[PDB]
């Protein structure tokens, strides 16, 4: 259900799973042939199931085509600063892929958002929902869009007739937890012959 | 502070732009494919929103000072987002210039003049009036037919010509400028970079200092087509004047390729053609679009991307639906590139299939930038790229290695002066025409010449720029040079003088490093990787980087030259010198037909 | 739905009253914070405290609020006259794509004395018998509290039918009041010989009969 | 600020239903604005939450496409519509306003909340009520103390008024309230406690104001002659 539902989440406010006391198998995540980029840094993307973690932190949000190439650590911009930073030790296994089909629709899809002012930086696997309007001058507006007072949330662009560059692209992330606590989700042995 | 808190403001027009210009270019791709009473509503609900969205930024742009700012990223961009233009006066003058361009785009456009002899059999002007100037032999229907087209509608067009040119005066006045030509001169500046500057003094210094070498050639070829026209017409035609006004192949004088099949200085030789290999293959457009594609991934330029496959128009589904013909691009944007394309199976089409081609692959270069990096200060840029792909795909030797041109046609002394002659009536016969017009209206929006005295200096300087010969005198209530495409509706002119110098400045440039030593027009980037990655690196720039800035790696030059035009035709320079032995080159001012 | 909470708690006026808040590991133990909020039956609800961790103006200190792992926990020091309400819990759900409530716990131990109850049974009057409906009301005044048992009999078998029971409500003396009514018709009116509704309070059974003839 | 809404509303078992939001002075043009319900028997639902500056539309996975939001930049309003109603409506919306921050948690709570909008629905829909006076009689009057009033039946919708001589009289008044019915009506009852030495010189009058069925019904009260 998080990757196939009815719609998704924006990028200011996410879909956050937790997977505990389950068992799964990464093996038909590899051969399901339908996914654009596949990205898996800290860890092999064929020898991940054999060892074992703690928690599994799954995040889904909507991303641009353009904007697939920043979520990586690393790098500086507009959308991988002001909403989900990626830190230095990041270990986790983004996943991406296209389905225009279904977040889109002739019109006008404008029904996701994202943030594009922000006052300072933030720390990395933080949530910012804030909604308030980023003063850019050196004097107060009280909630107007007037002078030197601007929204920072803006409205995507997404359009079913578009090219690749810019499409709806359904981007999750599958990070792992290292803590003092035995193995809880963790694919286990495959049965053979 | 300043630096964060423009950014903030060019962005958000970045964003909302992009959204305005998407559904405003939406309304004009339904709106040429079926026409009906309710596409035409939005064309005019998303025009006038994005006129409106245009006035209220440049208002609210004016607060923020100029002066403070070193980044030249920016200053750039700020220019351009402060161009008021109809709204710099008040309420009256801004809706009264909207009501005369109205008036001058339905007027132009069913352009209805046909015979005295009966008022019912009439003939409309595109195509209709294309079509019998082209295929025409007789002296005395040309002559009908240059005078009576001149003769109903230029009457009421002069009193709307000499109200246009105040509200363009007084709108540059308030503007901060001096005349209505300065605005256009004012496009071509450039301010922040240093030791590469460009003022307006040495716009027209550097055209008439070009002007005297290429007039050399232009009176050479004009004595070759003297020499042509006295055989066919002997009693019309008299080699001490100058070319009458009808006999310049199209009405206006612009494209001289009507004369092509009546000057044949060879006849014997057979020309190459595309028809005759396209009837046993079925040609069709999507075998066009791929073949195409493929001599552009083996130079180096990236593929097109999906999106231009899904909505593109191929071919008119019978006569169900009315389509209009007129080649152009759309920048949706969003990786969006549409094209309008009515193939058919001539010469003509094969031309435009590859010169339209490189429009969208330079709207593909700066396809990861926002809306503020469009194309540069000039927009020759769009022609000039285009082209010289045309002509490096209309060379015997890239049909022939293709697999289309046979191989048994050789290349003699005697089938390649050919090709040289029919590209010189559509680059270089134009040439003379650019400093004619564009120093005539340069010249009257000052206002050094008075009311009574526009048509008199219009006639006195066609005898010795171009050198035309006129059969009737005309007075000043005919109105002549608003009868073109780009002064009907405000275009812009100094871009054709530059897409002329371009086009031959690319085309060497591009195989100088492919060890290609030989001659300029046999120049050919087939199997050439190095030579596309210098293209593009600077394809993506815009209006990051100035012109002078761009060109300087290129071809080594600050301004432009007419040396590769010079080497261009260098065999044609040889051809034309050795057959000019007795026709007398030059013409006289004081020669006229009606004085015989 | 996905959260649940206990249907009441019981507490005394001066010691801490704790109330715990359980959901799943997707809306609540994810990471996200949550929201306490206080139903008063009879205006709208505010705001307590948001992210267990601020305070917000015009709130008393004594809230505490905290999250020890998957469940919150909200704990209060002493009884005012003003906690008769009910306590929410508010999360974002990403499974449900929005926020949701949880179930809500009242705060009420015991406050209702007794009393004798004074029964009026009123028949029907001629205008009403033409109008083809016969309503048998039943009124029931001072008495305490407002749980009042109330049926119907024809002197020869209990009436199941039309039986309808009103909540009672405060009057100026601190007593309750309440009605019951009886949709009945003119045809069979007539025909039997008395009716009657008996109600009981703690055992007191107190009976009143008419006559139609 | 303070949030004022709109006060009872009843409506058919699939019509529409058309509720307003206002907003007293500012801070509405800036933050989101959602529709928190409330109904008696189940928790707190939480249909949609809905920007103002943009206008863009952000319901839940649990509500159909039957419900649109839309907001007024011009006098800062808000409006609700909802058609195709069912007979679990019967409930109470709260228009709330939202404030975001920032956290690891980034939950989204309700500092602002409005007044309240009672949409009710159900069948047996407004008609002309009847009023019916009720007398004592000999054996129901033992002291010098007599129970007498008027009973309405078939009244609908709420809330009805019941005055006594037009406000005249205060002491000894109680008003009953409502009650269900099978059929979905109600019924209400208002007595009073009078001296016996004044049932033959002066009336009691009951007066009954039905303001959303513009009704007033006013009918004498006389006692019983043949008991
Ligand atoms: C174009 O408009 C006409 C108007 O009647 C309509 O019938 C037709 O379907 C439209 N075509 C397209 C492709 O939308
Ligand atoms: C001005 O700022 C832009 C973007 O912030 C930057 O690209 C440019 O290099 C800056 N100019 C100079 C001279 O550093
Ligand atoms: C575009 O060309 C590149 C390079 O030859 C090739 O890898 C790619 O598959 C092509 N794409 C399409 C859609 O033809
Ligand atoms: C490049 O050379 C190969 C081999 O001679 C030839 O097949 C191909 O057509 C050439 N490319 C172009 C664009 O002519
Ligand atoms: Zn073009």
């Amino acid at each position: 259900e998080v990757f196939n539902a009815t719609r998704f989440a924006s990028v200011y406010a996410w879909n956050r799973k937790r997977i505990s006391n389950c068992v799964a198998d990464y093996s038909v995540l590899y051969n399901s042939a339908s996914f654009s980029t596949f990205k898996c840094y800290g860890v092999s993307p064929t020898k991940l199931n054999d060892l074992c973690f703690t928690n599994v932190y799954a995040d889904s949000f909507v991303i641009r085509g353009d904007e697939v190439r920043q979520i990586a650590p690393g790098q500086t911009g507009k959308i991988a600063d002001y909403n989900y930073k990626l830190p230095d030790d990041f270990t986790g296994c983004v996943i991406a892929w296209n389905s225009n089909n279904l977040d889109s629709k002739v019109g006008g899809n404008y029904n996701y958002l994202y943030r594009l002012f922000r006052k300072s930086n933030l720390k990395p696997f933080e949530r910012d929902i804030s909604t308030e309007i980023y003063q850019a001058g050196s004097t107060p507006c009280n909630g107007v869009e007037g002078f030197n007072c601007y929204f920072p949330l803006q409205s995507y662009g997404f359009q079913p007739t578009n090219g690749v560059g810019y499409q709806p692209y359904r981007v999750v992330v599958l990070s792992f937890e290292l803590l003092h606590a035995p193995a809880t989700v963790c694919g286990p042995k495959k049965s053979t012959n | 502070t300043i630096e964060e808190q423009a950014k903030t403001f060019l962005d958000k027009f970045n964003h909302e732009a992009e959204d305005l210009f998407y559904q405003s270019s939406l309304a004009s791709w339904n709106y040429n494919t079926n026409i009906t009473e309710e596409n035409v509503q939005n064309m005019n609900n998303a025009g006038d929103k994005w006129s409106a969205f245009l006035k209220e930024q440049s208002t609210l742009a004016q607060m923020y000072p100029l002066q403070e700012i070193q980044n030249l990223t920016v200053k750039l961009q700020l220019q351009a987002l402060q161009q008021n233009g109809s709204s710099v006066l008040s309420e009256d003058k801004s809706k009264r210039l909207n009501t005369i361009l109205n008036t001058m785009s339905t007027i132009y456009s069913t352009g209805k003049v046909c015979n005295p002899d009966n008022p019912q059999e009439c003939l409309l002007l595109e195509p209709g009036l294309n079509e019998i100037m082209a295929n025409s032999l007789d002296y005395n229907e040309r002559l009908w037919a240059w005078e009576s087209w001149r003769s109903e509608v230029g009457k009421q067009l002069r009193p709307l010509y000499e109200e246009y040119v105040v509200l363009k005066n007084e709108m540059a006045r308030a503007n901060h400028y001096e005349d209505y030509g300065d605005y256009w001169r004012g496009d071509y500046e450039v301010n922040g970079v240093d030791g590469y500057d460009y003022s307006r003094g040495q716009l027209i210094e550097d055209v008439e200092h070009t002007f005297e070498e290429i007039k050399p050639l232009y009176e050479h070829l004009h004595a070759y087509v003297r020499a042509k026209l006295m055989n066919a017409y002997p009693s019309y035609i008299s080699p001490i004047g100058c070319l009458p006004a009808h006999l310049l192949g199209d009405m206006w004088g612009r494209f001289w390729t009507n004369l092509y099949s009546l000057t044949v200085p060879f006849g014997q030789k057979p020309n190459i053609d595309v028809t005759d290999a396209m009837v046993d293959q079925a040609w069709d457009a999507q075998r066009i679009f791929k073949e195409a594609e493929k001599f552009f991934v083996s130079v180096g330029l990236p593929n097109m991307t999906q999106g231009f496959w899904e909505n593109s128009m191929l071919t008119d589904p019978g006569n169900v639906q009315k389509a209009v013909c007129h080649p152009t691009a759309w920048d949706l944007g969003k990786g969006d590139f549409r094209i309008l394309m009515c193939t058919k199976v001539t010469m003509d089409d094969f031309l435009t299939a590859h010169h339209e081609m490189g429009h969208i692959q330079y709207d593909m270069a700066y396809a990861a930038q926002p809306f503020l990096l469009r194309n540069g200060a000039n927009e020759g840029f769009h022609e000039a790229v285009g082209e010289i792909m045309s002509l490096s795909a209309a060379t015997p030797k890239h049909l022939k290695s293709i697999g289309l041109l046979s191989p048994d046609f050789q290349e003699d002394n005697e089938t390649e002066i050919n090709f040289l002659l029919k590209q010189a009536l559509t680059i270089v016969g134009t040439l003379p025409f650019t400093y004619m017009l564009e120093k005539w209206r340069w010249m009257v929006f000052k206002g050094e010449i008075p009311k009574d005295q526009w048509m008199k200096k219009w006639w006195e300087m066609k005898r010795e720029i171009v050198g035309v010969v006129e059969p009737v005198p005309h007075d000043e209530t005919y109105c002549d040079p608003a009868s073109l495409f780009h002064v009907s509706n405000d275009y812009s002119f100094i871009r054709y003088y530059t897409r002329t110098l371009y086009q031959f400045q690319f085309q060497e440039a591009l195989c100088q490093a492919a060890k290609h030593e030989g001659p300029l027009h046999k120049c050919d980037i087939s199997n050439s990787t190095e030579a596309g990655q210098k293209l593009f690196n600077m394809l993506r720039l815009g209006k990051s980087e100035p012109w002078t800035l761009a060109l300087e790696n290129v071809v080594g030059a600050k301004n432009m030259n007419v040396r590769p035009l010079l080497n261009y035709f260098e065999p044609l320079f040889t051809w034309l010198k050795d057959q000019n032995k007795n026709s007398f080159v030059g013409w006289s001012t004081d020669w006229s037909p009606y004085a015989d | 739905s996905v959260l649940t909470q206990p249907p009441s708690v019981s507490g005394a006026p001066g010691q801490r009253v704790t109330i715990s808040c359980t959901g799943s590991s997707s809306n609540i133990g994810a990471g996200y914070d949550v929201h306490w909020y206080q139903q008063l039956p009879g205006t709208a609800p505010k705001l307590l405290i948001y992210g267990n961790s601020n305070r917000p103006s015009g709130v008393p200190d004594r809230f505490s609020g905290s999250k020890s792992g998957t469940s919150a926990s909200l704990a209060i020091t002493g009884l005012q006259a003003e906690d008769e309400a009910d306590y929410y819990c508010q999360s974002y759900d990403s499974s449900l794509s929005g926020s949701v409530f949880g179930g809500g716990t009242k705060l009420t131990v015991l406050g209702q004395p007794k009393a004798a109850p004074s029964v009026t049974l009123f028949p029907p009057s001629s205008e009403e018998l033409q109008a083809n409906k016969a309503t048998l009301v039943c009124l029931i005044s001072d008495f305490y509290p407002g749980a009042v048992t109330v049926a119907w009999k024809a002197d020869s078998s209990p009436v199941k039918a039309g039986v309808e029971t009103t909540t009672p409500s405060k009057q100026s003396n601190n007593k309750y009041a309440a009605s019951s009514y009886l949709s009945l018709t003119p045809e069979q009116w007539k025909s039997h010989r008395s009716y009657s509704c008996q109600v009981t309070h703690e055992g007191s059974t107190v009976e009143k009969t008419v006559a139609p003839t | 600020v303070q949030l004022v809404e709109s006060g009872a509303e009843v409506k058919k078992p699939g019509s529409s239903v058309k509720v307003s939001c206002k907003a007293s002075g500012g801070t509405f043009s800036s933050y989101a604005i959602s529709w928190v319900r409330q109904a008696p028997g189940q928790g707190l639902e939480w249909m949609g939450g809905i920007i103002p500056i943009l206008g863009i539309a952000n319901y839940a996975q649990k509500f159909q496409g039957r419900v649109t939001i839309t907001a007024d930049k011009s006098t800062s309003t808000a409006y609700m519509e909802l058609s195709s109603l069912r007979s679990e409506d019967t409930a109470v919306y709260y228009c709330a306003r939202e404030n975001g921050y920032s956290g690891y948690g980034a939950a989204a709570n309700f500092d602002l909340w409005g007044r309240g909008t009672l949409v009710t629905v159900s069948s047996a829909s407004t008609k002309g009520p009847s009023v019916f006076p009720l007398a004592p009689s000999s054996k129901s009057t033992s002291g010098g103390t007599a129970a007498l009033g008027c009973l309405v039946k078939d009244y609908f919708p709420e809330p009805v008024t019941v005055s006594w001589n037009s406000g005249a009289l205060t002491s000894g008044v109680h008003t009953f309230p409502a009650v269900l019915q099978s059929s979905g009506l109600y019924s209400l009852s208002s007595v009073v406690t009078v001296p016996s030495s004044s049932l033959g010189t002066q009336t009691y009058i009951c007066n009954v104001n039905h303001k959303p069925s513009n009704t007033k019904v006013d009918k004498k009260v006389e006692p019983k002659s043949c008991d």
